[PDB]
């Protein structure tokens, strides 16, 4: 048809200049303002409606941000920052977004004037280095062997979540899970909360009945009623290969001419099943767990040896059982060895919860994996409880790997801001203004805590700044429940240094990344 | 009269159209030049976001319709392929050359005369660069490579952290040095595996003294760390044996079926038994490994990795001294594995990186390898980090291969402009005008640099030209050839002393490619657009 | 696939499980392939001179 | 379609069965080297042939 001469495509949109920078900064500010009120011990929860019909009720920043679909690429960058913070340290997700928004605001203040973004970026990087130095300076060590202090750290981590009502139970569950899943092999230490330390939520009951199991629990039942549903000291054998006759890999058509060959073939199928079962029985086990199917004839031959069999178990669940009971998964039954038999599980029991059967292996001696059994009001309540427990376990692992500890309640923010402000007095350049501005941008955390508590922001923040101008007041923060100044070595709110370092680094680098853009091109085909 | 199903544009109309297209392509990326340039953030139709400063990436992601604009985009791609740096500069120079050539043509100067003048100017500029503006890196030492990396990484997301990233780049490039035949050292960049993982700050990016694998162990029962690794590299899968299409199993006596089915896996069992019996600790294969073989490796207490990339496996094998085996077949018709096929490394570890795990092969023997793990705030920032890191690696490779460098900051462009303006008066009468326009168009680089910093471009370019004219005229002022632009303070500066260096190949190739593209576009004076 | 008025055989509250099974039972949906949930990124594809070489 | 040109250039004679693969049907050349074009591709040059 009509042909208009064009360089780029019709659907290609390009904008540049101060408009792009202002749009990016306001997008980041809006993203921060979305979750501004979900920070602190007095945070309010939010209902998120899934596009799939689900409901998410949470005050965690990452879930709220991941449930929101946005068009502006700056908001997408902010959501990616939230996800990065969640994946790296598992805490501080709400704080990093607010910090990035405040830093971008104070940067926009300078970009309105005739200051180039590169100068602001260099000042921001200098400030970030100084913040890291100050945070490492004001940190204090912790004794990992002290269970009380670890429980206190986990509590101060979870005081801002809905699970804070059952603080002691949640802290004990998280500490026990992290401690027992901790592993050491070949000179390489690991925690691996992701693979092991599985959280299983069964709606109903009371949350005070939730506990961490000394072993693994799965939603499975015996393959046949004659199986024993209660074994005192079981010997467990784990497999992946099916216990049933299966076709080979190659095309293996038979040609039957004699009369008895058909019955002979069926008899050898049965004999092969019997041989596999006898090879299993030779180790004299009590429980056989398979990731794949178990034939009925195999069940009968296992019963002849009084062996309980469970089939169709997930690979992750089977690995967890192997870690818990100290067994090794074996593919070919004829290659079973004595050390592959799992001895160490002190009880196996299949009990009925509600209208379902659940398999419990919950008396292991020194188990390296666990199931956190969560019981509660409903599915959404248990999902929020699981998220809070995940936060607690992440904080526990962070403390275990890095025993440095940092005062909370905004005390660290004010201390770092004061140190950077004092340091900025001896530079006498053009970068001192952005340096000081991004230093004072850290005060958005105590300000947010005061705002959420409902107290007077200006008076309390001025008093806190005046206190931090003194000679030893690095641990003075705000009480987020009463809206009063308090020493954090008395209140007891402390946070891992790793979380604070990650939060500051991520916020500063988000500001730096969003400050480097002045041109936006959109609408072009993906071309691939 | 023609009766051609299409549109026809002839003469000044098509010439102006081509110049407009080239100028639009140039103006797209002119804002991303020099240390005071700023990145661009591109959004696809599916919402994918790319934040980049590289001209080649921008022009590749853009969807372009005009043929001259396509020529400029392919010019940027070619400059990226053959040099790795100066992708924005070549596009800007080519567009400015085309614009000035069209301005000359509009004055009834024949395009052939303009093309001849452009060719003469390019040849003389290359000769003058090679004879006057090059600096030998032998007297500069290792600091020359650091300075070149710093200059390359300016305007990038890793510019401020250049003090760290330049050392990382130089160490990575020096770790892969080798000498081929004729005794010429070679630096095979793209052999440095780059892994991107969001998480900690930029300054905590790691340079691995070995190789980094984006893979994990096949089974959870395998150890995650082996001290004295004996790496075996295989190019075949370890699964249950299956006969080919030309072989069929037909059973007449039933008693043979069980033996057939047993051998069907005993074959692979025997192969793995040989491989483990030679003493290997780490087994890497490009093919898959099923559960039975994984359990064999688990019982052996060895690390097995499946679906390893072919290039990664080749790099690991040659760094560790192993040999890729596509089959365990020797020249005697048997099935054997020898210890001489085993590579060695000081450690093989599966480490955790931001809630994910990757395998590090540390300190391979008989050859040094290098890998870089980039840490950033999110995926887009890591991608820009990788692009900038590749640019720096290419720049360092060019500097190390050819030991000549030229001052940056537009010093070369100003010197060439002055010299070619002087030289045009000695050649022809209209090619004189063409060479003068070539010299004038070479000044678009310092002009754009000054404009990006909101500095007085006219005054700074005038001062630079005065300095270079004094250098060329006065015989004892030859030290002024290094006077470039200091964009931080907006003043001329001796860039050779300041450490703003570029490989000579970047400037030479950019000049040649831009001249050829400008000549190609200037060769058109009629366009027939056939209807589809 | 010529599915029209899918609500007749799926209803109004069908979930992803229902659609997945309904597409599978006509054998139009490709078989599920196991893959890594999330990991670090590499983003490289061959090219030329991408070869470490032994010094000689 | 390239067999004729290759055989004319090198002097090789095509072999379609291993029984007839002998040394007299080989094309002697001075150098068979694979070169790269500065990262823009790879070419295989066989330069210098007995009886060109
Ligand atoms: N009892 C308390 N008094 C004052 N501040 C607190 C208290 N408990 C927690 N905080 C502060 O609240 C912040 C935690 O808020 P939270 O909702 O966890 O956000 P994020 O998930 O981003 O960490 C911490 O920085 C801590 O300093
Ligand atoms: N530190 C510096 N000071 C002054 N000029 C610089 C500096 N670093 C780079 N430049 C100049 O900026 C110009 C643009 O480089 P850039 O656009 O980033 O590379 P490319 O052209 O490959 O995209 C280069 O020609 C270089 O001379
Ligand atoms: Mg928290
Ligand atoms: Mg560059």
């Amino acid at each position: 048809g009509h042909r208009p001469v064009l360089v780029l495509s019709q659907n290609t949109k390009r904008e540049s200049g101060r408009k792009v920078q202002s749009g990016n900064i306001n997008a980041a500010k809006t993203i921060a303002d979305i979750i501004r009120t979900c920070l602190g011990p007095k945070s309010m929860m939010k209902m998120l409606l899934d596009p799939m019909g689900g409901i998410v009720m949470t005050n965690d920043g990452n879930a709220i941000l991941r449930e929101i679909q946005v068009q502006h690429p700056a908001a997408k960058s902010m959501i990616e920052i939230s996800r990065t913070q969640d994946e790296e340290v598992g805490d501080g997700t709400t704080s990093v977004i607010i910090l990035a928004g405040e830093m971008l605001s104070v940067a926009e203040h300078f970009l309105e004037q005739q200051m180039h973004p590169t100068v602001v970026i260099s000042a921001y990087r200098k400030a970030l280095d100084d913040m890291i130095s100050t945070l490492k300076k004001i940190s204090i060590p912790v004794d990992i062997s002290d269970s009380d202090m670890m429980l206190n750290i986990i509590n101060s981590s979870i005081t801002t979540k809905a699970i804070s009502r059952w603080s002691s139970l949640a802290c004990n569950i998280a500490l026990d899970a992290v401690k027992m899943v901790q592993f050491e092999e070949n000179g390489r230490k690991e925690i691996d909360i992701k693979k092991y330390a599985r959280v299983e939520k069964i709606p109903g009951g009371i949350i005070e009945d939730s506990c961490v199991l000394r072993g693994v629990m799965i939603n499975k039942d015996v393959t046949h009623p004659r199986m024993r549903r209660y074994i005192k000291n079981p010997r467990i054998v784990l497999l992946d290969s099916s216990l049933e006759y299966k076709k080979g890999e190659s095309q293996t058509d038979i040609e039957i001419t004699r009369e008895e060959d058909f019955t002979r073939i069926l008899q050898m199928e049965e004999e092969y099943i019997q041989q596999l079962c006898e090879d299993i029985i030779q180790l004299k086990p009590d429980v056989v767990i398979t990731e794949k199917g178990i034939s009925d004839l195999a069940q009968h031959y296992l019963m002849r040896a009084n062996i309980t069999a469970i089939r169709r178990v997930r690979k992750t669940d089977n690995n967890r059982i192997a870690r818990a009971c100290g067994a090794r998964i074996v593919s070919r039954p004829e290659e079973l060895r004595e050390d592959d038999v799992g001895t160490g599980a002190g009880l196996l029991e299949i009990k009925k919860i509600g209208d379902e059967y659940f398999t419990f292996i919950t008396d292991c001696k020194d188990p390296k994996a666990c199931t956190i059994l969560l019981r509660g009001a409903s599915k959404e309540i248990l999902s929020e409880v699981e998220r809070n427990l995940q936060d607690a376990m992440q904080v526990c692992r962070n403390v275990l790997l890095d025993p440095q500890l940092v005062p909370g309640g905004g005390a660290s923010e004010m201390a770092v801001a004061h140190a950077l402000t004092e340091k900025s007095k001896a530079m006498t350049g053009v970068e001192q203004w952005p340096y000081r501005a991004v230093a004072q941008a850290l005060e958005v955390i105590p300000r947010t805590l005061i705002q959420n508590c409902g107290a007077s922001t200006i008076r309390l923040l001025t008093s806190l700044r005046a206190k931090h101008t003194q000679e030893n007041c690095e641990t003075w923060g705000v009480n987020g429940e009463t809206g009063t100044l308090v020493d954090m070595k008395e209140l007891g709110i402390w946070e891992p240094l790793a979380v604070k370092l990650q939060t500051y680094k991520t916020a500063v680098e988000t500001a730096v990344l969003l400050l480097r853009i002045d041109d936006i091109v959109s609408g072009h085909k993906k071309k691939g | 009269p023609l009766s051609v199903f299409g549109d026809r544009s002839t003469g000044e109309t098509i010439r102006s159209q081509n110049v407009m297209a080239a100028a639009s392509i140039a103006n797209i990326v002119k804002s991303s030049l020099g240390p005071v340039g700023l990145d661009k953030m591109l959004v696809d139709d599916i919402g994918d976001v790319t934040i980049t400063n590289d001209g080649a990436t921008i022009l590749k992601l853009l969807e372009v319709e005009h043929p001259a604009a396509k020529v400029l985009c392919e010019l940027a791609d070619l400059q990226d392929k053959e040099v790795g740096d100066g992708t924005t500069s070549v596009v800007i120079i080519a567009a400015e050359l085309l614009k000035n050539a069209d301005e000359l043509v509009k004055q009834k100067i024949h395009p052939t005369s303009v093309i001849s003048g452009y060719r003469l100017a390019c040849k003389e500029a290359v000769r003058y660069i090679n004879e006057n503006l090059i600096v030998n890196t032998d007297e500069l030492g290792r600091d020359c490579l650091i300075n070149a990396a710093k200059t390359s990484m300016s305007s990038k997301i890793i510019g401020i952290n250049g003090d760290f990233f330049a050392n990382m780049v130089v160490d990575a490039v020096l770790a892969i040095k080798y000498t081929d035949i004729r005794g010429q050292p070679r630096y095979p960049v793209n052999s440095v595996n780059i892994l991107k993982a969001h998480g900690r700050s930029q300054m905590e990016s790691m340079l691995i003294s070995g190789y980094a694998l984006n893979c994990v162990v096949g089974s959870q029962g395998m150890p995650k760390r082996i001290v004295n690794a004996k790496i075996a590299c295989l190019d075949f899968s370890l699964q249950k044996t299956k006969m080919k299409l030309g072989v069929q199993v037909v059973i007449t006596d039933p008693e043979k079926l069980d033996q057939i089915r047993q051998r069907e896996s005993d074959i692979t069992k025997e192969r793995i038994q040989k491989i483990l019996a030679t003493g290997a600790n780490v087994i890497l294969t490009t093919g898959g490994i099923d559960d039975m073989c994984l359990k064999y490796f688990v019982e052996a207490g060895a690390m097995a990795v499946r679906r390893v990339l072919k290039r990664d496996l080749k790099r690991i094998a040659k760094a560790s001294g192993a040999t890729i085996l596509s089959t365990l077949a020797n020249l005697e018709g048997e099935e054997t594995f020898e210890a001489a096929m085993l590579g060695q490394a000081e450690e093989v570890v599966q480490e955790r990186i931001c809630d994910d795990e990757l395998i590090l092969i540390k300190n391979t023997k008989a050859r040094t390898s290098a890998s870089i793990i980039l840490r950033g705030a999110n995926d887009f920032m890591c991608d820009e980090m990788e692009r900038s890191l590749h640019d720096a690696l290419c720049v360092v490779k060019r500097v190390l291969e050819s030991k000549s460098v030229v001052p940056g900051g537009g010093a070369v462009e100003a010197a060439l402009s002055i010299y070619l303006e002087n030289y045009a008066t000695s050649m022809g009468s209209r090619e004189q005008l063409a060479i003068a326009e070539f010299a004038r168009s070479l000044l678009v680089i310092p002009n754009t640099l000054a404009v990006n910093a909101a500095q007085d471009s006219t005054d700074l370019v005038a001062k630079l030209r005065a300095f270079h004219n004094e250098a060329q005229v006065n015989p004892e002022r030859k030290n002024l050839k290094w006077i470039g632009l200091d964009l931080s303070n907006g003043k001329p500066r001796d860039n050779k002393q300041a450490g703003v260096f570029e490989p000579t190949i970047v400037k030479v190739k950019s000049l040649k490619f831009a001249t050829e593209a400008a000549i190609t576009i200037l060769r058109i004076d009629d366009l027939i657009k056939l209807h589809p | 696939g010529n599915f029209v008025r899918v609500t007749d055989q799926l209803g109004d509250d069908f979930f992803a499980v229902d659609l997945e099974a309904f597409l599978q039972e006509f054998g139009l949906l490709p078989e599920k392939e196991v893959l890594v949930l999330t990991s670090v990124r590499n983003s490289a594809t061959c090219h030329s001179e991408d070869s470490d070489l032994e010094i000689d | 379609e390239d067999i004729e040109f290759i055989c004319k250039t090198i002097g090789t004679k095509p072999v379609a069965h291993i029984d007839q693969f002998t040394a007299d049907m080989l094309g002697s050349a001075e150098l068979a080297e694979e070169v790269n074009l500065n990262g823009s591709g790879k070419l295989l040059k066989i330069t210098g042939c007995a009886s060109p």
